């Protein structure tokens, strides 16, 4: 049947406990819809049991903020009450960028795995979601993710549901949009959207980008980031690497309105800021406002012009539907929270 | 933060 697993907010990422082997060792894996290789070895050593089997391949993945390489194995993986015999996983001998986690739970589309194995550079690696579905365990090939805002350093306030949605995690109804035809966003959980600030200020004209649980910030193309900095009055900040607003500019901060699937999603002023009681986690000072809208580092028109990251998904329920090749979004009871 | 497989 469908099944869920709790997920823990670590401010920059979410993790889930994942068992590997029989008997299972638990690893804390980063929930990533922006990549598709499940791997471990960034902290705990890989504990090899009788369900571990070698493959003929090494594995390597390069990310925006890090990388890993190692050797590919098959093993039994457990997610809550769901078990996947013979899940292909990576085991890192090298990794950078993974402080705070054992590795990644790769729930991006399987096409991202092509090229990661050597010498089999054209071979794909079915994901945990794909295997749960093809083995008959979940009734449709889908993952739905609940994130929520946080005021603690580590809060188990999230959920992954494989094979169904959980109506206790969203309000109103889910809006779907097809995966975009525009490359390279089309290789990820890529959608088309536009962004405006307040009632009258365009930020990002309709274009392609991705929805990524494993990107912290809500990133927008550089030309759109300049428009956002102008519209908010924000300035760069040393100590954080985030934009900063004064007290007055936060009081005047308007919503960002995302148009997706013909519907408006409102990322409020409070949703645009880092949780202020946790400002020291990003090098900031207390009673200061830092923004979670960041610069993607590329101009619009490249076919991947935004990343709706963890900070966006703390305010919206998301549905990653492989069977239908679509992405769904809904409001939640926390969309209008003021806890940051 | 992080930016996960550009």
């Amino acid at each position: 049947a469908a099944g869920s697993v709790p997920a823990t907010n670590q401010l920059v990422d979410y993790v889930v406990n994942v068992g590997v082997g029989s008997p299972a060792t638990t690893y804390s894996l980063l929930v990533d819809t922006g990549s598709s290789n499940t791997w471990l070895g960034a902290d705990k050593s890989y504990v090899k049991t009788s369900t571990s089997s070698a493959t003929s391949d090494k594995v390597s993945v390069t990310y925006g903020s890090g990388s890993f390489s190692g050797t590919e194995y098959t093993d039994t993986v457990t997610l809550g009450s769901l078990t996947i015999p013979k899940q292909s996983i990576g085991v890192a001998s090298r990794d950078s960028g993974f402080d705070g986690v054992d590795g990644i739970l790769g729930v991006g589309p399987v096409d991202l795995t092509v090229g990661t194995l050597s010498p089999h550079t054209s071979t794909s690696i079915p994901t945990v979601t794909d295997n749960l579905f093809s083995q008959g365990t979940i009734p449709t090939n889908l993952l739905a993710v609940s994130f929520e805002p946080t005021t603690s350093e580590s809060s188990t306030n999230g959920e992954l549901t494989f094979g169904a949605t959980d109506s206790s995690k969203y309000t109103g109804s889910i809006t779907y949009t097809p995966i975009t035809s525009t490359s390279p966003a089309s290789a990820y959980w890529g959608i088309n959207q536009s962004i405006r600030y307040g009632s009258s200020t365009s930020i990002l004209s309709s274009t392609a980008g991705i929805v990524d649980t494993g990107t912290t910030l809500t990133l927008i193309a550089s030309d759109a980031f300049a428009k956002y900095k102008k519209a908010t009055g924000a300035v760069a900040d040393n100590n954080t690497g985030l934009l900063r607003l004064t007290t007055a500019q936060y009081a005047n901060l308007q919503s960002l309105f995302f148009t997706i699937g013909g519907q408006t999603f409102e990322l409020t002023a409070n949703a645009q800021i880092w949780p202020r009681n946790l400002n020291t986690a990003i090098g900031g000072s207390a009673s200061s406002v830092y923004l979670i809208v960041g610069d993607l580092g590329s101009d619009s028109g490249e076919g991947l012009d935004f990343i709706n990251g963890l900070t966006f998904l703390e305010r919206f329920y998301s549905v990653y539907d492989t069977t239908n090749k679509r992405l769904g979004l809904a409001t939640t009871s926390f969309t209008t929270a003021t806890s940051n | 933060x992080v930016v996960x497989a550009x």
